[PDB]
């Protein structure tokens, strides 16, 4: 099993969301 | 699984992949790539030309200026550029972000 | 969706993880790393700690030459390191290899 | 996507196979 690394929470971020 | 290789990949070569999504420009991937000392959000498209979009709109002032020290001018402009040329780019990306 | 992931760190990274299966010894990767200059076979298990064993039967006397040159010492034999340090392997390794 | 490379070859080789 592998921890989770810091980079997983930005999955929810706002930047993301546009698929223009 | 498959979430046990994006795990894989976060400690491995410092890049994380959000989502996986086909539209009808090209194949995107929402990733961040960075370690404590720098975080690099953006999507890579596919079309085989690849489509790397850097995204600043939601960031920080005070992270932008530490990125502006440690990265070059092209990082924050949007780029398009052949496949071949990919692992380079990781180059750039990695090596930038361990200053 | 899963080969993309696959296919898209080969380009990114130079790593192509071809299967992965959980045993009672832990969880285990079977990664090829490299490009024209050099390629390296080997197996990632995670106990946290990794183990890294080296695949050198299946590669000709030529080939193993080549790599030593460019490979240290310890990089042929199998290790274990912490988690923290995946990280600096992945470096030391595409490193080596290109160089 | 994503066309294929030299790493793709490797899978099917036998020193894979033995696990112990």
């Amino acid at each position: 099993y592998i921890p989770p690394t810091i980079l997983t929470k930005r999955r929810n971020m706002e930047s993301f969301n546009d698929c223009k | 699984t498959i979430e046990i290789i994006k795990d894989l990949f976060e400690h491995l070569c410092g890049v994380r992949v959000h989502r996986t999504y086909e539209d009808d420009t090209g194949l995107w991937f929402d990733t961040s790539q960075g370690s404590k000392n720098g975080i690099m959000d953006y999507k890579l498209g596919f079309v085989t030309e690849v489509i790397y979009v850097p995204l600043l709109k939601q960031r920080t002032a005070e992270e932008l200026q530490e990125l502006q020290k440690k990265l070059p001018d092209y990082l924050f402009e949007t780029l398009s550029f052949p496949l071949r040329s990919l692992n380079q780019f990781y180059i750039k990306m990695s090596k930038s972000l361990n200053k």
